[PDB]
């Protein structure tokens, strides 16, 4: 069915950059509104960024509102993570995420196998 | 007025029996955003609506139950050997409804977490629904109809039982799926809208009268739009879009 | 609200045939007819202990354990009155009894928690 490959992340020093990537299949980016999620050890799954359905208007957690930055690659069908001036408090398994948003009624959360980014001091 | 002592309390038994299922599933969704922190998967256009449907079955509810004056005009209207068709899981299930509802409305606001404000299109339907409402209350005050009011309360819960279907209905329908379907959470809310029903049926062949159905025509509709469509999701979910 | 007045009898034989009235009177949004009404026994020092009643369409008639097969309810909707015809009696009959009536529930009045009561009237059974 659908499917959501996470990479581009992995070691960096404090204050660095990276840019993380997510290739999307069975649906197109452009239709869909995507997500950006992390999960740090022991503590639970946090929305980090999202990126509006048909548009160009993006939506950040106010921890990394500034520093990070949602786009997409239309002639890529990929998602994209920005993410410039990190801290070792931004490490996590980053996963994107799509989801089958319904009105009345539990909504069905896609997510990828995630890919960790690890930030050192 | 209750004729038969196993008949009233068969009715007694199915009436917090209704009650029960429609209750508790308030609970894993307002769970969830707690447990989160956060309501990003959340429809806040829904939960705005169904604030009015509950408040609006939650006032006529509350009002016919507990108002001598309205319960008069009830006997006045379908009948002096009338049985009053509001059961006590009846009010108890409206303000439940309602708190449960203000709650995880308080939860959006708290929480936030929701940058999909998608409050649009809904809230102008708010605004015509209370609009309509307010109209409806300066015509009813001179002459205190309380029972038409009341009873304009328990049209609009009706509608807006519909809002709560029709969209998630139409969404399978051109999705082509049936995405976030729970056989759980669908024969909870089955065996409430049945359970609604077996209570009326029950009230009605206890007095040798159908005038119940008639004079709580929200309810009666309440259940058999709950059961249709439970009937349909479970149609398109088997026999339509299955894989 | 509404006042019940038991126009029963006094003194009577063990093996005797007895005949307590029930008028229900007062101002009230229910028809009073639709009332749902009943018998309940006091006795020294024991507690109210449930006797008979008969609904408003008065089809259905529960009786105590004690009493059933030998004493009978009736009702009269038009006077608003119910019947007590406590026939075959026995010794450990002897006791107040007291009108009830329910606007609303069957099952409430049948477990004492009924919201009218009368007056009481002592039916004494002597061996």
């Amino acid at each position: 069915q659908v499917q959501l490959v996470e990479s581009g992340g992995g070691l960096v020093q404090a204050g660095g950059s990276l840019r993380l990537s997510c290739a999307a299949s069975g649906f197109p980016v452009y239709r869909n509104r995507m997500h950006w999620y992390r999960q740090a050890p022991g503590k639970e799954r946090e929305w980090v960024a999202a990126i509006e359905s048909a548009g160009q208007e993006t939506h950040y957690a106010d921890s990394v509102k500034g520093r990070f930055t949602i786009s997409r690659d239309n002639a890529k069908n990929t998602v994209y993570l920005q993410m410039n001036s990190l801290k070792p408090e931004d490490t996590a398994v980053y996963y994107c995420n799509v989801k089958d948003e319904g009105w009345y009624w539990q909504t069905y959360d896609y997510w990828g196998q995630g890919t960790q980014v690890t930030v050192s001091a | 007025s209750w004729n038969s002592i196993p008949l009233e309390i068969s009715y007694e038994i199915v009436g917090w029996i209704a009650f029960a299922s429609w209750s508790i599933s308030f609970y894993p969704q307002l769970i969830l955003n707690f447990r989160r922190r956060s309501v990003v998967g959340l429809n806040f256009d829904f939960v705005m609506l169904n604030l009015t449907k509950h408040s609006s079955y939650m006032i006529y509810n509350v009002c016919l139950y507990f108002s001598p004056v309205i319960q008069k005009q009830y006997f006045d209207t379908y009948g002096d050997k009338e049985m009053i068709p509001v059961a006590a899981n009846d009010v108890a299930f409206s303000i439940h409804a309602v708190v449960m509802t203000a709650v995880t409305l308080f939860q959006i606001f708290i929480y936030e977490r929701g940058p999909q404000k998608v409050s649009r299109l809904a809230i102008g339907i708010v605004v015509v629904v209370w609009g309509f409402a307010a109209i409806c209350f300066f015509i009813a005050l001179p002459t205190h109809s309380w029972l038409w009011l009341i009873s304009i309360f328990n049209s609009i819960q009706v509608f807006m039982t519909c809002v709560k279907y029709i969209p998630q209905a139409k969404m399978n329908f051109t999705r082509k799926s049936t995405v976030g379907w729970s056989i759980g959470n669908i024969l909870l809310d089955f065996t409430g809208g049945l359970a609604n029903y077996l209570q009326m049926v029950i009230q009605s062949i206890d007095q040798n009268s159908w005038k119940n159905f008639y004079g709580n025509m929200g309810k009666t509709l309440l259940s058999l739009i709950s059961i249709f469509f439970d009937i349909l999701f479970m149609f398109q979910h088997y026999v339509l879009y299955p894989e």
